RNA sequence: AGUUGGGCACUCUAAGGUGACUGCCGGUGACAAACCGGAGGAAGGUGGGGAUGACGUCAAAUCAUCAUGCCCCUUAUGACCUGGGCUACACACGUGCUACAAUGGACAGAACAAAGGGCAGCGAAACCGCGAGGUUAAGCCAAUCCCACAAAUCUGUUCUCAGUUCGGAUCGCAGUCUGCAACUCGACUGCGUGAAGCUGGAAUCGCUAGUAAUCGCGGAUCAGCAUGCCGCGGUGAAUACGUU
């Protein structure tokens, strides 16, 4: 019972992250807090220019924040609750 | 090289995304599927003065958001403009997609209803030493802390152009907390193309 | 076993001062299996040369990360930092010399 | 001696063999394996058995004696018939393959 | 001379190895990213306003 | 602008000294300083051994045989290209000898620099070696325009 | 093509055997310079495009372990 | 074999906070503004680095990213296909890499990293081949598995500056991969050759600290191609008198 969840934005994926973790709670869950994970960033840098000048250049970031949730108890009813969260699109849950 | 495009700047620290979705190995999919279904919004509610549209992906479905100012048209009777659009953009994409509208107070706020006005007025052969300072009077009286226009290309004097700028108060570009919402529009004349740039100071936040 | 911090260009120290002679051990190696250039050694032992601590004290320390010369400098800021943590008397002594700046 | 002219006055025998046209550092050392003579020595400290042995086992191999014929039979061969890459040898220009509006100038 | 190309390059060619990548808007060869599919130009004007959700400014 | 200072590691494991560590800062090619050190170690070494005298008063004697006093500046008075005599100051003084102390160690030429380095320190010691005679052609310069100080 | 074995058109290798069938005939026409020369391609005359014109070209013994346009240059240089 | 039993101390990781702000003392000073030093402090005087580039000049560059008025072709300046060419070479010039050497050559043993990519993709391990590489194939949608066996460095043998065990250019032969296809026109490997070069004149360029210099690693584009561009780490200094 591993829940992966990856978001680009931490400020979304911290209220996505307590509500899990109240939910899971709230039955007996003994889950452990949101285990933050280490962060994977690609970097684009890319001509800021047109035709010419290629020492002008601009670099965009790639971020993205996921940390992991681990439930020990069974307590089934902590499954049906997790059935029936539904969050934001950045979260892209995968147990 | 000048000025960067404020919009491109603040994001990430104040300003939200556009767009919101986790893409797993269909990123490129996605971005070319919603990048249609922006152009096809625009090019349909060209005549409502639509602002923006954000879009966030359900796991095989599709919520829109609509900023117009004017929902009374965009939703026309109700049943037709909603079918009309959510029909279409599910069978372009091929899945579900679901609408949503939201009315805009103080229109003459945002960015790109403005500069698609002064596009408009210039196409309807508005002297733009009138369009800039008329708009520029009502986005103040509408409330704004700092608003700049910007007009350049043909403007049928000769064959020698000119860009034209109209400002008042505070416009801190450089400030990372400034909110401010830049906008370009284009409009295609007689003598050319014309490009207005837009970037209105609301207010920043601590 | 006084624990102390240590790093230095891009490496990190985690050093313990327990009670012995003075036997230095590197990731379960000795000083020189691991660390030739004595330059080295005798700038991590300027710590324990400024202060009375010749062989009162056994060093285990684990490394990992950065360069001969990083790893050296998180062990002696470590090893500083230890003993420090045994006997805050002589704090201006080592501020003196330097070991709590972190280059 | 072995081939021909000899450099046996202070080099040592894993490349004193070197300077014989046919001769390499690795095809050397497949030579003084089969000698035996540890490839830590001075050609001219060695007794008269080493040195029949290193010149039969080069006799036994082509060092020298038919190479530079065999490359120009090739050569000759490679451009009697056309060969743009012969062309290129024969007028002076790199055979390999090279661009030609730069270095690679070691052919005129 | 583009969408003949842009056609060209949709078509299934001969040999697949022909096959190649463009921009899908502006349909240019030359730095045409395959995780986005836009070439420099349209990549740097969309991540400006807001779009690409994921990518920001790169400062460090 | 104002001026601004530097240091450096000021002990060492073998002849502990501050000139020793400069030095052995000096001739890093590279930055490959453990080289240099033990370069510098094999030649006092071989300097200990050669002669039965401690490599320290030799270096210490062929550093203040090579020292020079008397720097000469150029100073354009028109189409003059005049040269004035100048007072080094003594850390100008020893990084001027340590330069050419390496320069002509390694301009000797012999199999390793560590034998060029003991040679060049014996002939200064003795005031013979390249960096005394460089020393005595810089004095004679500030002594040909010492008209000007 | 290096293990695959001797790379040749099928074309080409087509108008070679009904060329090499019965007798000799007059210079074949080939845009193909990538096929290489097989021991059975002796004695049959070809023209190779140079881009230009169509090069005559007589295949013997040393011309078989190359390629056509080795004998077929595509730039001048006086 | 950190693998296992046990734990979340420490490191590390990712969220929220504190901390540094001329904050305090001495001195100078118009008492202020401001400057030198000192103590406390991890950080002392915009701490180090990146984005943030005003009004305007250069009718600077781009109709070839896109659009774009005007003009022009329109059974053609529009459109389809094979091959060649874009890689030419008498000579010169910028940028970058390799050397001219013993701080090094060749060989043997040992050790320290960071960052990032991976689904028709990365591909361990095994077998085979003097080698580039081929077959089977675990694992990996990833802090797990792979890319990926880091080099300089240390410790040992040896050469003594011989155009050399430096240089490998160039060349003949024999193989490996890619992809319909490698001659024009790719890369890599083994055998043999080894050319110039012995440090470079006019003059000129970059760098005031983890900088230069030096040695490796990964990535985008990509079937295939990197001395090119971006990023990361390892070793790592000297000067700054003073504006003539």
């Amino acid at each position: 019972i591993r829940i992966r969840l990856k978001a680009y934005d931490h400020r979304i994926l911290d209220q996505s992250a307590e509500k899990i973790v109240e939910t899971a709670k709230r039955s007996g869950a003994s889950v452990s807090g949101p285990i933050p994970l280490p962060t994977e960033k690609s970097v684009y840098t890319i001509l800021r220019a047109v035709h010419k000048y290629k020492d002008s250049r601009e670099q965009f970031e790639m971020r993205t924040h996921k940390r992991l949730i681990d439930i020990v108890n069974p307590t089934p009813q902590t499954v049906d609750a997790l059935m029936r969260l539904d969050l934001p699109s950045g979260v892209d849950i995968e147990i | 090289g000048q000025k960067v495009n404020p919009v491109g700047l603040r994001i990430g620290v104040i300003r939200d995304w556009e767009s919101k979705w986790y893409a797993g190995k269909d990123y490129a999919d996605f971005l070319h599927e919603d990048l249609k279904i922006r152009e096809y919004i625009s090019k349909r509610l060209s005549d409502a003065s639509v602002s923006k549209v954000e879009i966030e992906r359900a796991a095989n479905r599709v919520n829109i958001t609509i900023h117009t100012a004017k929902p009374g048209m965009v939703i026309g009777k109700g049943g037709s403009e909603v079918e009309a659009l959510r029909k279409a953009l599910n069978s372009l994409t091929g899945k579900r997609v679901h609408i949503n509208i939201l009315e805009i107070k103080r229109a003459d706020l945002d960015a790109q209803l403005v500069a698609d006005n002064i596009a408009r007025q210039l196409e309807n052969r508005v002297s733009f030493r009138r369009a800039q300072k008329q708009q520029i009077q009502r986005t103040m009286r509408a409330g704004a802390q700092g608003v700049k226009t910007m007009v350049s290309g043909r403007l049928g004097g000769a064959d020698i152009a000119r860009s034209e700028y109209y400002s008042e108060g505070t416009v801190p570009l450089h400030t990372l907390r400034a909110d401010i919402d830049y906008a370009t529009s284009e409009a295609d004349t007689t003598y050319g193309k014309l490009g207005v740039k837009v970037w209105i100071y609301r207010g920043e936040v601590l | 076993q006084y624990y102390g911090t240590g790093r230095r260009k891009s490496s990190v120290a985690r050093v313990r001062l327990v009670p012995g002679e003075g036997r230095i051990v590197v990731n379960n190696r000795e000083i020189s299996e691991h660390i030739p250039s004595a330059a080295l050694i005798e700038d991590i032992k300027q710590p324990l040369t400024l202060t009375e601590t010749a062989g009162t004290y056994d060093v285990l320390v684990n490394v990992h990360g950065g360069g001969l010369s990083g790893q050296a400098g998180a062990i002696r800021h470590g090893i500083a930092r230890a003993l420090l943590e045994a006997d805050p008397e002589y704090r201006t002594t080592l501020k003196r010399a330097g070991l709590l700046t972190r280059d | 001696r072995i081939a021909g002219v000899d450099i046996p006055r202070d080099k040592r025998v894993v490349i004193s063999l070197t300077y014989i046209f046919g001769i390499g550092r690795t095809t050397a050392q497949q030579v003084l394996k089969e000698a035996g003579v540890s490839e830590d020595t001075r050609v001219r400290d060695l007794t008269e058995e080493e040195l029949g042995k290193i010149r039969d086992i080069i006799d036994k191999l082509k060092v020298e004696g038919d190479l530079r014929r065999e490359v120009s039979l090739n050569i000759k061969r490679l451009i009697e018939i056309g060969s743009y890459r012969g062309i290129r040898h024969r007028r002076g220009l790199p055979v390999r393959g090279q661009n030609s509006k730069n270095n690679a100038r070691t052919r005129k | 001379a583009k969408k003949s190309m842009i056609a060209k390059q949709q078509r299934t060619p001969k040999f697949k190895v022909q096959e190649y990548t463009r921009c899908e808007r502006c349909g240019r060869p030359h730095s045409v990213i395959r995780k986005f599919k836009l070439c420099r130009i349209c990549f740097r004007e969309l991540a400006y306003k807001g779009q690409i959700p994921g990518v920001k400014k790169a400062s460090w | 602008k104002g001026p601004v200072a530097k240091r450096d590691v000021l002990p060492d494991p073998i002849y502990n000294s501050k000139l020793v560590s400069r030095l052995i800062n000096k001739m890093m090619i590279d930055g490959k300083k453990g080289k240099s050190q033990t370069i510098l170690y094999k030649s006092f070494d071989i300097i200990k051994e050669r002669t039965g005298n401690d490599a320290m008063e030799v270096f210490e004697q062929a550093l203040k045989n090579i020292m020079p006093v008397l720097e000469v500046k150029a100073r354009r008075v028109g189409g003059a290209n005049y040269q004035v005599p100048v007072e080094v100051r003594p850390e100008r003084r020893t990084t001027l000898g340590l330069r050419w102390l390496v320069n002509y160690a390694r301009l000797r030429g012999e199999k390793t620099m560590e034998e060029r380095l003991a040679n060049e320190i014996l002939d200064a010691a003795n005031n013979t070696g390249a960096a005394v005679k460089k020393r005595e052609d810089t004095h004679k310069m500030a002594e040909a325009n010492k008209a000007f100080a | 093509s290096l293990k695959k074995g001797p790379f040749v058109d099928g074309h080409l290798m087509t108008k070679i055997e009904k060329l090499n069938e019965t007798d000799k005939k007059q210079v074949v026409k080939t845009w193909s310079r990538r096929s290489t020369i097989f021991p059975q391609f002796i004695g049959h005359t070809i023209a190779v495009y140079d881009g230009r014109k169509h090069v005559p070209v007589f295949i013997s013994e040393d011309m078989v372990g190359h390629k056509l346009g080795e004998f077929a240059p595509t730039r001048t240089y006086k």
